């Protein structure tokens, strides 16, 4: 694990570090239930606001898309009903 | 009187019950860039061969 850039990195960027306090429980302490439904729906939440923002270009471009598409598929229709192929 | 009266397997016995495949709980104090965490340390209070 050593010898390693992000190692290298580590070591270039960051001090040496002082005044942390880590604290762990085992996992045998730790319901698995534990924050389960609390997580679950704020991460939803979360995942429905952030798609909403980054997916409206692609709806808009999608629509667009989709009336050329209308348009080709009823001219191509009429094209071929007409014997104009 | 007692400390005579302790018997090889009873001390045995004890030292199973209490150690192994049992949590433990670790404090360290310094460079924990090369202490192993609690995982690990949870990992090897057992053997495969037992
Ligand atoms: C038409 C236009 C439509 C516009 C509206 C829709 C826009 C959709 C945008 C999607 C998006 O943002 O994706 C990025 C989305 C961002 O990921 P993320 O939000 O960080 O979540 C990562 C994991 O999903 C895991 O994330 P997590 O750690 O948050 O996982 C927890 C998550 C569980 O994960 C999910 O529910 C799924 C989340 C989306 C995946 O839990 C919940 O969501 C709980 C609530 C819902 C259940 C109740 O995914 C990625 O960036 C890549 C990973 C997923 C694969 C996407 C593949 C896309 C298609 C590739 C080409 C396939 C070609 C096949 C031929
Ligand atoms: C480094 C040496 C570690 C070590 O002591 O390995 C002994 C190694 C595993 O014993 P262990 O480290 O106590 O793991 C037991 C845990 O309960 C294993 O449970 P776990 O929750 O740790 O699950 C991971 C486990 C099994 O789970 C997986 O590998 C994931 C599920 C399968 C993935 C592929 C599909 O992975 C392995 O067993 C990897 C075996 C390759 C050597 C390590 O012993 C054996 O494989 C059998 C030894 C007796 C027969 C002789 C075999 C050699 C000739």
């Amino acid at each position: 694990e050593g010898h390693s850039a992000y190692v290298a990195l580590e070591q270039r960027v960051n001090t040496r570090q002082k005044g942390i306090i880590q604290r762990h429980l085992s996992p045998y302490d730790v319901d698995i239930r534990g924050n389960g439904f609390r997580q679950i729906y704020r991460l939803g939440m979360q995942k429905i606001r952030y798609f909403g923002l980054i997916g409206t270009p692609c709806l808009l471009v999608a629509g667009a898309y989709r009336g050329i598409w209308v348009f080709c598929e009823r001219l191509e229709d009429e094209r071929y009903w007409s014997n104009a192929l | 009187e007692q400390l005579d009266a302790i018997s090889r397997e009873d001390l045995i016995r004890v030292a199973h019950e209490y150690f192994y495949d049992k949590d433990p709980v670790v404090a360290v104090i310094g460079d924990t860039d090369n202490v192993p965490e609690y995982d690990a340390l949870r990992a090897v209070t057992y053997s495969v061969d037992l």
